[PDB]
């Protein structure tokens, strides 16, 4: 190491400062608030009845944690899919506000949910924007919903004068027509309720049993979020030197129990020198101490390599006990027993003795070392 | 209920000197045994506070809120409710209320088409008890709700007409709204008005209601002998001493004097 | 510590870092020639006998009266009565000592200004004489013109 | 490192090393001032000695 | 020089550039963070586009990891995204990862 | 990416890689593109 | 300048001058300071003369 920070072979006599002694982080901890309120799934998909296709309800999830894959790890297999975002990014991520659209239809519809689609759904009561962000989650209800008389109070609207604007939802029933003629009264040559039931029965196949059906509609990351997803947390080590986070605050260190007390709302706690030396556990409230994982200025005494190859170290302001604890799972200097205490730090790999010379290599604090024919073979 | 007396009693409004008082937490750290600068908003040293007081007298007068505002009050029998903030309090745009009755507090930002004197009758409680809400007639889109357990809690055990002061900052930052504040037990003055002495504020809550806000004002109790103090925040540079202990224990306006 | 001074704890930091490289080895050189010199000057200043002389133990000196700038063996460290009042007088920052993690971990670190400082890579060193070596260079001096 | 991407990162923190090491010049570039002028007073205290 | 070559999605082009992430960029095709070259794209919707749908243009869907830059994986395997251990072609949650 | 050395050596008996000192030139650099975590050697008998 | 366009290759050697200029300053305050040591053992030897 003294080679490589002199870029030379040769090392003349000296005490030559090298790269600092540090010990590495042992492994990673994450510490977030043990999850607050959940959102409200329960609500949005274990509900007792769900709103027609037509009257497609609107919900909003707002100052609550999202919990994404919970919802599809419940007890039912329910089939989710998507259209236009990233699913397993979401749990990861924060929304500005999360809009739940909620209805029924039957399997064969199921397509026209989609933005850009066309078609009787997608076209009179149910149209998302052709820049949608988000996935759609359905189920065939027919374990639960469906009736063997037909169940047949799920309607939806068929006819629409014109194709309605995203997430306009209309409930106007008013009569269609579909020929040139107007259609005064309730009836006429073709004059129509825009609306017809579905006709639900246990029987009916794959494409035609019921469906009840989700949208998640969220807006995003570009304002102050209302929502966000679920933030993982480990056990929570001490005394070890660690990579951390704590609600996002990120450093790396060695987490120890303070007697220090914070006021009710300090989260952090900064040094003299203006940065963080102490956080408050987010889960089980407590007042920890950071110190940055221990470390100590490596210099290292040699003769003349024209001489020897035999050297010694200090680790400046170390206390004897301390460096072994920075065990590497190069370290020789470890197995000790020539081991002295300094006022300068830790010195290894050289003998003290009493023999009080005239001074040769300069340590400090009144040391010196030299390289000697120690024999007071 | 909404009913705008004739009763109203115009005056010129008071001046009180802000000694030292209106220094809150700046931030959500802890730090001892130090002195800390910061540059931020403070109400400054020595300011004229507006001062305002209730006797059969009565004013609740809408203020500006530019920049944002420390409010005061000199009380017993808990006499103000709460405030309302917004632009324009008549639901052409949105407003803040936020305020505690006998049981509950109340925090919701829903456009609220406003009274034109709002208050709550009480008069110590000496015939009835919690029935009036003379603060809004309508309202219209309650986009954020909060409800909790009743704030303001008393000094325990009392003391012989011995008041309490309450004080609060208030501040709209980046789409959050910033509430600090604190309580004390005063020995009371009698023509003197705002004690001389210190203490600091601690963040009490935090809100993401992202209005604009331009005016604000204060709802009271209808006899009985309420005072309060206001006054607005500025830019300006401060030194906070922390204690050992980890307090803000005494601050210095760093533009108030050549010395400072 | 140039690498923990600019970079806080980041291997990554420490790759762009050595884009620059050069740089750092130049101020720590400079630091460290610093360091060397104020030996010299203490050495310089104090070591100019090479014997170490002693006051007899009968203090006499025609009426002078030495007593008070000579050493006083009743101290553990050979300081004079003037000299270990000049002591109480200059209020040093870290006197070289070390710091054994009892200590620059709990409560001195939560006010401690050379606790905080360590941590951020910036280091005192000691002096290669002890302030008990300077005390007898300069007995030996003031031992030696007395007599 | 926490809001940007790789190259926009590398010269944000380009910024953070070079400001730090202009620092730590300026400190080393006095440090030398005072060293020269501690010893214009060792050089007087061994010729006064 | 080593020319590569494949068709995407043309809304995704942006994933091509150095330093992305996104579905293509973390989970098929990655430029490395020191990449030197240059990009070009073009529609061919006239020599790729077929109006009965050509699903034999591809891409991935799922990964255990984010592949190195410039690595290739033609792996067929199921993605287990369900938690229990998920044998042969398919299960709940689990995927055929083309 | 492949390194490789030639060095024609007497045969020193009873240890292991003659002590001393050479450097690799580079070889090949190749195109392969997939993940390597286990390797293999072929012998002849 | 064989690799980059004159609207965004002057940022890259912008970077570089400074770098380089910075280098020098610190030699000529280098040289500085310790053209004042040689200076104090001149006039030093000057009065052993
Ligand atoms: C005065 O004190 C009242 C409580 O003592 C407090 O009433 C609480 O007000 C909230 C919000 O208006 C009500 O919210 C619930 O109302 C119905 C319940 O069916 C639902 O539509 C809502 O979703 C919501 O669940 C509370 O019900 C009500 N508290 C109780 C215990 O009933 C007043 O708001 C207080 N007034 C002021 C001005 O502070
Ligand atoms: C810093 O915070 C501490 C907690 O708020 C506070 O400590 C408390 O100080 C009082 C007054 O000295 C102590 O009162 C008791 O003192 C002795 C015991 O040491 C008894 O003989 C007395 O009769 C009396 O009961 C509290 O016991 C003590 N509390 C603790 C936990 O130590 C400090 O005083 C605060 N610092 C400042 C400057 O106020
Ligand atoms: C050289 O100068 C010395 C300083 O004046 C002087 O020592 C001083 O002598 C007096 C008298 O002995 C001491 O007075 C104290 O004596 C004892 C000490 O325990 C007390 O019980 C008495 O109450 C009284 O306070 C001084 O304390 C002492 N000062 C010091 C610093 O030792 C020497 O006597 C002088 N030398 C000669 C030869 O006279
Ligand atoms: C995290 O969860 C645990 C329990 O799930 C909470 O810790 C409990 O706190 C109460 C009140 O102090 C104790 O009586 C219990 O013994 C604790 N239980 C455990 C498991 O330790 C804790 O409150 C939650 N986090 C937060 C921020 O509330
Ligand atoms: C309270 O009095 C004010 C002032 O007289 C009333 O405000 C006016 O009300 C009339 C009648 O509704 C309107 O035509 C005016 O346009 C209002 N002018 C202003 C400036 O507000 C207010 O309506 C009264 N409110 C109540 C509840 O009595
Ligand atoms: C909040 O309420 C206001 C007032 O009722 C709504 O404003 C009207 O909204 C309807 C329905 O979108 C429009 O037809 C009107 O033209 C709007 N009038 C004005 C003066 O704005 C507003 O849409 C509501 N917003 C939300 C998010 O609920
Ligand atoms: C090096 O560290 C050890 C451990 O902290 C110190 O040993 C302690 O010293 C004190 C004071 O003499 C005793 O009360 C303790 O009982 C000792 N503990 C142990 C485990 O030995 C030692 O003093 C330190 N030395 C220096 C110079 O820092
Ligand atoms: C749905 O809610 C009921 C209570 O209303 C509960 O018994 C049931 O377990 C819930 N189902 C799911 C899948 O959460
Ligand atoms: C190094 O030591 C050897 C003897 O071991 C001596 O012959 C040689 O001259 C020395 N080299 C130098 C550069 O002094
Ligand atoms: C130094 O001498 C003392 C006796 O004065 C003895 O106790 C000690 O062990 C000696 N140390 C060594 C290393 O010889
Ligand atoms: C404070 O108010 C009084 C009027 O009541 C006025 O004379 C005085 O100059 C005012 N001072 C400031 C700084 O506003
Ligand atoms: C109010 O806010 C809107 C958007 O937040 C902005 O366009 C408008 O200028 C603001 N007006 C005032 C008076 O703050
Ligand atoms: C290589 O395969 C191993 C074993 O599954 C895996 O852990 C590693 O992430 C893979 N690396 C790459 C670059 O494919």
């Amino acid at each position: 190491e003294t080679k490589c920070t002199l870029k030379s072979f040769t090392v003349e006599k000296g005490i030559y400062q090298t790269s600092n002694f540090r010990v590495q982080p042992t492994e990673s901890i994450v510490r977030f608030p043990n999850i607050t309120n959940l959102c409200p799934f329960d609500e949005v998909f274990n509900a007792t009845r769900f709103a027609s296709v037509y009257a497609w309800n609107r919900k909003r999830i707002s100052n609550c944690v999202a919990d994404y894959s919970v919802l599809y790890n419940l007890a039912p297999f329910f089939t989710f899919k998507c259209y236009g975002v990233s699913p397993t990014k979401l749990n990861d991520l924060c929304f500005t506000n999360v809009y739940a659209d909620s209805f029924v239809i039957r399997g064969d519809e199921v397509r026209q949910i989609a933005p850009g689609q066309t078609g009787n759904i997608a076209d009179y009561n149910y149209k998302l924007p052709d820049d949608f962000t988000g996935c759609v989650i359905a189920w065939n209800s027919n374990k639960l919903d469906s009736k063997v008389s037909g169940n047949y109070n799920y309607l939806y609207r068929l006819f629409r004068k014109s194709n309605l604007k995203p997430f306009e939802r209309d409930i106007s029933t008013e009569i269609y027509q579909a020929g040139n003629k107007p259609c005064n009264g309730v009836a006429g040559f073709n004059c129509y309720f825009p609306l017809r039931s579905y006709s639900f029965r246990p029987t009916y196949g794959v494409g035609h049993q019921p469906y009840r059906v989700v949208v998640l509609s969220f807006e995003l990351l570009h304002a102050p979020a209302t929502v966000c997803g679920p933030k993982k947390s480990t056990n929570l080590v001490k005394n070890k030197c660690v990579n951390f986070n704590f609600n996002g605050l990120k450093g790396t260190g060695v987490l120890t129990e303070s007697n220090k007390k914070f006021l009710p709302f300090q989260q952090f706690g900064r040094d003299i020198a203006d940065t963080t030396d102490a956080v408050r556990d987010p889960q089980t409230l407590e007042i920890l101490d950071i110190t940055p994982c221990s470390f100590g200025g490596v210099s290292v005494i040699t003769p003349g390599t024209n001489t020897s190859n035999q050297v010694a170290v200090l680790y400046q302001g170390v206390n004897c006990t301390e460096v072994p604890v920075a065990i590497h799972a190069w370290r020789v200097y470890s197995t000790g027993s020539n081991v002295f205490q300094t006022r300068a730090g830790c010195l290894i790999g050289a003998e003290y003795v009493n023999n009080s010379y005239e001074c040769d290599i300069p340590i400090g604090a009144g040391i010196c070392a030299s390289y000697q024919t120690q024999t007071k073979v | 209920q909404c009913v705008n007396l004739t009763t109203r009693t115009q005056l010129p409004p008071a001046y009180t000197n802000s000694f030292t008082r209106g220094v809150y937490y700046p931030d959500k750290v802890f730090r001892s045994s130090v002195l800390h600068s910061t540059q931020d908003l403070f109400l400054p040293f020595f300011s004229n506070v507006t001062w305002f007081h209730v006797i059969k007298r009565f004013d609740n007068p809408v203020l500006p809120f530019n920049d944002g505002v420390y409010f005061a009050s000199i009380e017993k029998s808990n006499i103000i409710r709460g405030w309302i903030f917004g632009t324009t309090l008549d639901s052409k745009t949105q407003s803040l209320l936020i305020v505690n009755n006998a049981t509950n507090v109340v925090i919701k930002v829903c456009e609220f088409q406003f009274c034109n004197d709002p208050f709550f009758d009480h008069k110590n409680n000496k015939s009835w008890m919690e029935s009036e809400f003379r603060v809004y007639s309508s309202a219209n889109n309650c986009t954020f709700e909060y409800v909790s357990q009743p704030f303001l809690m008393d000094l325990e055990g009392k003391q012989g007409n011995f008041k309490n002061l309450r004080e609060f900052v208030f501040k709209n930052i980046d789409g959050y709204f910033k509430i600090y504040s604190k309580h004390t037990p005063i020995i009371v003055r009698e023509p003197e008005d705002l004690p001389q002495g210190f203490s600091a504020l601690e963040p009490l809550v935090d809100l993401p209601i992202g209005i604009n806000i331009t005016r604000f004002q204060t709802l009271l109790a209808l006899a009985g002998a309420a005072a309060y103090y206001v006054g607005y925040l500025q830019p300006r540079t401060f030194l906070l001493k922390y204690n050992e202990n980890g307090t803000i224990t005494d601050a210095v306006d760093c533009a108030l004097d050549p010395l400072s | 510590d140039c690498t923990m001074y600019i970079c806080g704890d980041s291997t990554e930091c420490s790759n762009l870092l050595l884009q620059y490289g050069s740089f750092c080895t130049q101020l720590k050189r400079a630091l460290t020639g610093i360091a060397v010199e104020q030996d010299k000057n203490t050495q310089e200043v104090f070591a100019q006998v090479k014997q170490i002389y002693k006051t007899p133990p009968i203090k006499y000196f025609g009426g002078f009266n030495f007593s008070q700038i000579l050493p006083d063996p009743s101290k553990p460290s050979k300081r004079s009565f003037i000299e270990d009042l000049l002591f109480n007088k200059v209020t040093l920052a870290d006197a070289g000592f070390i710091k054994q993690y009892g200590d620059c971990l709990g409560d001195i670190a939560a006010r401690d200004l050379i606790c905080a400082q360590k941590f951020k890579g910036l280091t005192v060193l000691p002096p290669l004489l002890t302030d008990e070596m300077i005390a007898q260079y300069t007995s030996a001096l003031l031992a030696g013109t007395i007599t | 490192f926490s809001r940007l991407d790789k190259v926009e990162a590398e010269v944000q923190i380009d910024r953070l090393i070079t400001g730090r090491l202009q620092s730590l010049q300026t400190y080393v570039t006095q440090q030398l001032i005072r060293a020269a002028e501690i010893r214009a007073s060792a050089n007087l205290a061994a010729t006064k000695m």
